[PDB]
RNA sequence: GCCGAGGUGGUGGAAUUGGUAGACACGCUACCUUGAGGUGGUAGUUUACGGGUUCAAGUCCCGUCCUCGGUACCA
RNA sequence: GGGGCGGUCGCCUCCUAAAAGGUAACGGAGGCGCCCAAAGGUUCCCUCAGAAUGGUUGGAAAUCAUUCGCAGAGUGUAAAGGCACAAGGGAGCUUGACUGCGAGACCUACAAGUCGAGCAGGGACGAAAGUCGGGCUUAGUGAUCCGGUGGUUCCGCAUGGAAGGGCCAUCGCUCAACGGAUAAAAGCUACCCCGGGGAUAACAGGCUUAUCUCCCCCAAGAGUCCACAUCGACGGGGAGGUUUGGCACCUCGAUGUCGGCUCAUCGCAUCCUGGGGCUGUAGUCGGUCCCAAGGGUUGGGCUGUUCGCCCAUUAAAGCGGUACGCGAGCUGGGUUCAGAACGUCGUGAGACAGUUCGGUCCCUAUCCGUCGCGGGCGCAGGAAAUUUGAGAGGAGCUGUCCUUAGUACGAGAGGACCGGGAUGGACGCACCGCUGGUGUACCAGUUGUUCUGCCAAGGGCAUCGCUGGGUAGCUAUGUGCGGACGGGAUAAGUGCUGAAAGCAUCUAAGCAUGAAGCCCCCCUCAAGAUGAGAUUUCCCAUUCCGCAAGGAAGUAAGAUCCCUGAAAGAUGAUCAGGUUGAUAGGUCUGAGGUGGAAGUGUGGCGACACAUGGAGCUGACAGAUACUAAUCGAUCGAGGACUUAACC
RNA sequence: AGGCCCAGGCGACUGUUUAGCAAAAACACAGGUCUCUGCGAAGCCGUAAGGCGAAGUAUAGGGGCUGACGCCUGCCCGGUGCUGGAAGGUUAAGAGGAGCGCUUAGCGUAAGCGAAGGUGCGAAUUGAAGCCCCAGUAAACGGCGGCCGUAACUAUAACGGUCCUAAGGUAGCGAAAUUCCUUGUCGGGUAAGUUCCGACCCGCACGAAAGGCGCAACGAUCUGGGCACUGUCUCAACGAGAGACUCGGUGAAAUUAUAGUACCUGUGAAGAUGCAGGUUACCCGCGACAGGACGGAAAGACCCCGUGGAGCUUUACUGCAGCCU
RNA sequence: GACCGAUAGUGAACCAGUACCGUGAGGGAAAGGUGAAAAGCACCCCGGAAGGGGAGUGAAAGAGAUCCUGAAACCGUGUGCCUACAAGUAGUCAGAGCCCGUUAACGGGUGAUGGCGUGCCUUUUGUAGAAUGAACCGGCGAGUUACGAUCUCGUGCAAGGUUAAGCAGAAGAUGCGGAGCCGCAGCGAAAGCGAGUCUGAAUAGGGCGCAUGAGUACGUGGUCGUAGACCCGAAACCAGGUGAUCUACCCAUGUCCAGGGUGAAGUUCAGGUAACACUGAAUGGAGGCCCGAACCCACGCACGUUGAAAAGUGCGGGGAUGAGGUGUGGGUAGGGGUGAAAUGCCAAUCGAACCUGGAGAUAGCUGGUUCUCUCCGAAAUAGCUUUAGGGCUAGCCUCAAGGUAAGAGUCUUGGAGGUAGAGCACUGAUUGGACUAGGGGCCCCUACCGGGUUACCGAAUUCAGUCAAACUCCGAAUGCCAAUGACUUAUCCUUGGGAGUCAGACUGCGAGUGAUAAGAUCCGUAGUCGAAAGGGAAACAGCCCAGACCGCCAGCUAAGGUCCCAAAGUAUACGUUAAGUGGAAAAGGAUGUGGAGUUGCUUAGACAACCAGGAUGUUGGCUUAGAAGCAGCCACCAUUUAAAGAGUGCGUAAUAGCUCACUGGUCGAGUGACUCUGCGCCGAAAAUGUACCGGGGCUAAACGUAUCACCGAAGCUGCGGACUGUUCGAACAGUGGUAGGAGAGCGUUCUAAGGGCUGUGAAGCCAGACCGGAAGGACUGGUGGAGCGCUUAGAAGUGAGAAUGCCGGUA
């Protein structure tokens, strides 16, 4: 037990050491707005003249 | 047999800090000494005694010290000259 | 009992607090087409729960319930 | 409370904390690594939560008045302490969330940390008094070193500067393992090595007994009725120290581990056998309980296995202690050494949360202890025999079949106690006549080669050359025997008489039965039984000293040295003998064993057969026999203390 | 001067191997394959000369892997390695020198500015390989999934849906040297078989060159059965020789505080010969036996500790040789 | 020469880098003494010699060739005393008997017998330890030196102390040499200022100073620092060499392989065809082919396992013509070679050879660390620590100088603090009743609208009760802080030198963790041990008593005891128990007894026992063929009667048959429930053996109450010594001790001035019945045969019982 508990910190430091090497963040997502529009409302023919 | 529980949670404690009576009743007392560390008041400032930032009763001029009481239920320390 | 994991529509399931009865693929319903089915075309149904935080909650937080698995009494 | 894992590492508050302060544990609870330009300062104001009513949409509960509410509210934030003269709420004005300090105190190993009246300089609010060096107190943080920034009547390697340094203010550290080893760091070791510890783990011992095993109380109920035939819930009380554990007290300058083998012994909580009481015990069989440890308690298949299941017996195939008895007694299959492989994990060396094949079990016994055998002396003379028994050891088990008797019992099916008899199993003791074994100086056959000069007849060697028999001795698988009959006292139990207590009662008195158990009977040892015993019988009380006690020195009866030896034996010992003698060897007769000797003759060409001829040979066997050796010797070995009593 | 037969696992075999615990199922092997290498080859030894390779030349020579033979060797190039490309981003030192300090003649009544020089620093620009990027390669390193519904119901799913992935384990094998559950279940062998054999297949946790499956022969291999055979055992007996034993000669050794060295129960550093209370025991040897002297031996090999060591590993840290540029 | 003297000093005093050991590099000993001189024993005897006894020589022959002296271990001979029914850490104390007759004194050797008694060391909480170390004896073997720092003590000079190198000088002292160093003045980072000075704006405050001034040079001593620094000990690392005579592979070059089988390719012949294929004979001789000797290798067993042998023997086993065995010559060398790979092999070494150097590596770990007495005497705790078995500071100990009577106890007095207890007034928990909005459920209709009910739950109110470490309206006993006086004892404070200790144990009490288990763990508190002997608890660190300077053949006591082991009461008085309770344990069970308290029956008459009653309404009706209760309901009813339930027992498959109930007569006075408590009973089992009194044994020799004696310790007292401290020869007080601090000495070797004793016999050695408080010191006698003591100083290679120490001798 203490032969597998040893092994299961050594992964840990080498995970916690190749983590502070590496530093590689998460992208940061690109950029959409969603916006949209509805203007449903019932209307008429006519406008303008 | 050595089933394992652990995590008592409960270890850490701070540290002692020596609240109390530091001058006692009819003791001369200099200027300036504290005459009891405290929190809140447990015991007010009488006659020539300051109630320090921390609550802690200090003399003020040189003399004997007495506990009195405040009246009801309630103490106070005083320091007399001679 | 303890630890670790997930609890969405009939289904499998994505969603870094910002609009989802559902956004995505199936089912499902009503119609159309066809002799009648299938395919195909058109339209349609509160996030396990309860209480907060927030202008905004599936998400952040505190508790309850269920299911997977590890870890036990016993056969 | 071994190490790893988990958890923690610094600071604050409460409880532990034992009415000062302090105080530990991997004790019980919580928080912190901040927030606030007002949530600071001052001045002036003023009082909370809830409840009961009146009130739309307003709801159980917003806001309103209204009474009652010295306190739950509020106090930025855990928790404690404290607060309504506010520290809790408003509003104005403000920056003391100041600079240089600081008498004196608390705290503390240090480093640090906390409180501080007052002084001066400049302010804020206030009419003034005054208050203000942050917040309601205690958390909200880290040394030094090295660098940065800002400022300075500081220094500046000859001089003037500068580079650079100092000082002051300050910034960079989850250096979080928080008094911080580096600016910078993870693993394998079964290929392993060293220095230490029983300061520290396992085994076994010890304390404990939660757990385990066992026992019991209460009694609801089950048992057709009926708690107590047998069961016994919910609960309760204990014993034991065999389980799994707790703790680390002995051992790490070594306390070998499981299973098996050999050998046991002990406890009784009894598996069989013995005696019993209760029954929901008709009988055979049973169930439970009490007494009893005397004896016994099997052989196989698989597994390393203990365990377990199975087969087939048994009267039964008991549970436990002894370092889970027993490795200076044995085995080494399993597990945990080095090789190697599979599955699986790991990037990896390797590892196991698994499996598989192979793998050095050392020691001449000093003491105690066991089992045997001797040698000395004792035992008030010296000797030879036979002994009593204190004491001690052994033995102590039991089947089946028949008779009683198909009787008792039962409706039947089934089927007895008790009382007799035979024959067994295991075990034990003896002995070899029988059956067998072994028999290496017995007898025979035969091969190879070699020797006796040759044929014939023999010898050597080849495991005794091999092979077929085999005497004595030793021996079991063979034979003979035994554990039987009984007393006496009991245990459980069953009772008589019988009160205490006009009765009843196995009771205190008085008596009696009653078990494989106890003491005997049976077998062995046994007077060192220093408590040294008792019988019957032999020898007798001599010689010098010396003045005695006493010494020594010839003996008696008796024994030994030495010798022939076996019925005995490691050696001693025992025993049979030592010339008036069969103790051994030889001899000669025999038994037994082997089997038809050699020579000769005949028959056959010959291998060979047959006769002479139950022949010849013959180790330990037994009966005669003085043939040979037990020769002559020599040594040791009594002279019997004292007192008293009794006798004559 | 052979024991033999029946079946199985692993390895084709003959060989080799831990001298002194392991002889093997481990190495090696013929075979297969991948890759390097145009010959001053590649790789290797050496700082270098000089060599090996090799007086060899891709049918040759190094290196990895797997191991005769038979049938075969599936899917994944997303990650890591190689291999190829390289337009572009980055990326060193060296180059370049815009500029800013410092000093200073001089100008300035002060304050300060200040040429040239020296000197300290230094931006833009250029600057390879590598890396980022884009493809190939699995007999390279490696990896090879879930869940839901559906058939005369009694069950399963040929089928369909949908997430996820780089792909979701194909053939063949499967309680195996791999199966924890476990002595799986069924069948055989046996009176009885946790092992064995043949099946099944919910494969804890097989699987195709860490090769998959078979396979005649071979094997001081492991495993189960059987014939013959026997003191291996029921259950021991006898005989022979060498020691042991007695006598003559010779004569060590480990060990060892001094020892006139009992056994119960107890106590005690918790397991006494030595202590306590009892119980027993004349003095001295000889052959035996090994229960104790926590016996002898080896300053525990297990466990922990030491801010001990040493071999190994890696995407621990820091370096170095080599190799590219 | 204040160096060595044969285990020392070179490794080597001697034919020594020798003998040995290794292939090699390299490692590396042991071992001195006749005499003044050979005068080294002519001669005789035993003896084969060896070796002797005489005789000679000699001063000695005990001086005779490993030879001066010649200890101890060890081994022998003779005898004085003891010893063959007694277990004895081996002694001591008592003690007869015997035998002697000394350094002549409360002699000496032995000791039958009695009481007591589990070695030394180290490490430990604790060791007889079944933990360690040593077989014994002997020698050797560990805190030293240099330079520097500081403190005490000493001396000189002192606000001035003093030179170093050097020169001269017998390896000297001394003279010269003041260059230098420390001090006299501090403060500040520095400029600087100066009895002041920094910070500061400050004439302020504070820090550090001096006004209350001693240093310096040497010397002894304590300690620290740098050196191997107190001895001994690693595994390891590195540098340069030496090794393939073993073994791995390779290179050149030879050589070995008895015999027997199987029988490939090919070839030939015959058959066969169109020719081939093909078939069959023969021949051939292949083969990491087979069986099996030599040889090689090692798998199985048994033996050996202080061996025949540091890897073998015996019996069997594999290969045994090719990946073969083997000889000779040769190559590769350690961070390297070699490897058909095991980390295997590389000279009986291998996860990195051996040797020599760095090197006396380091070791926070283990072991040891040697003479004595006296005064005093700890700690096992806190904080921090890559720290946890280590270290530092503080606490605790010691010495000195100081200040000096501050300390300490108790009484009186004043305070702070909120536990034990208690209480519910907060906060939580929580039992029941009363009401009680409301939530359901039965429902009625009906816009869930209105209701109607329930003993179905109830938020909030009230009364009454409980409980709390993190609850307090309250609040102790103590402990704590003081002042004040009062007594009563001295021990605090400071500064400096030196430490050691940071593993604690158990018991009583207050808690925690644990199971309100543990000889458990962890704190507070007090004791004891540690570091404590003596007496008791049988034995027993830690429990009870009490603290050891020493002697005594003296007394009184503590705890514990008084029948015998075994000292003291078979003591007194009054009760209890009878189980061996005492001398082991619970729930629970029980007419065991002793003592207190009430109550009912109660001579117009109980209890026990004897006799007769065993009913009436009504023989009780259903689920039922029954139940006169009786397998179970329904009334718990009511008079015949002096007295009877329609039922508590028994029984049947149920009634049946009965018994008690209940009252009468006979009898003739204690009887029949309950509570408290004293002492007992069962419940009650385990492992070699009585075995839970120590034993015998006890019925008081047990227990309870009470009283008086006595025993009982190293306590106290008496007497007599010795030492230390206090007051000025006496008084008073004291004196266990680990680590450790301190003080006084003894001894060894050498040197130095003195002194003198030794050939009329030095040191050494061997004996003694001598002296001193110890270490130790003489005095005789005998061996020895030439050096050695005493007094005062000095300097140390300074004292051994322990290192699994080294060497030697011997068990
Ligand atoms: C032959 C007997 C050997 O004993 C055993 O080895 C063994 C039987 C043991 O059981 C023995 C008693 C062990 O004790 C045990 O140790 C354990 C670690 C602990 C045990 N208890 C403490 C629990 C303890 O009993 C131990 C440790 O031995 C290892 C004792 C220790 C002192 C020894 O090592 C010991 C000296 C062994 N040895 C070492 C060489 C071994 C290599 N070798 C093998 N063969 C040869 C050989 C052959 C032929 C020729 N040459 C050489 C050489 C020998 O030469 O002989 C030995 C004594």
């Amino acid at each position: 037990a203490k032969r597998t508990d040893a092994q299961i910190k050594s992964k840990q430091k080498r995970l916690e050491k190749e983590l502070e090497k590496a530093k590689a963040e998460p992208v940061t997502p690109e950029y959409t707005v969603r916006f949209s529009i509805d203007t449903t409302h019932k209307t008429g023919k006519r406008f303008l003249e | 047999s050595k089933k394992g529980v652990g995590s008592t949670k409960n270890g850490r404690d701070s540290e002692a800090k020596r609240l109390g009576a530091k001058r006692a009743d009819g003791q001369f007392v200099t200027g300036g000494s504290i005459l009891y560390r405290q929190r809140g008041t447990k015991i007010y400032p009488g006659e020539n005694v300051g109630r320090g930032g921390d609550d802690t009763l200090f003399a003020k001029i040189d003399g004997t010290v007495k506990f009195e009481r405040f009246g009801r239920d309630r103490k106070k320390v005083s320091v007399y000259p001679v």
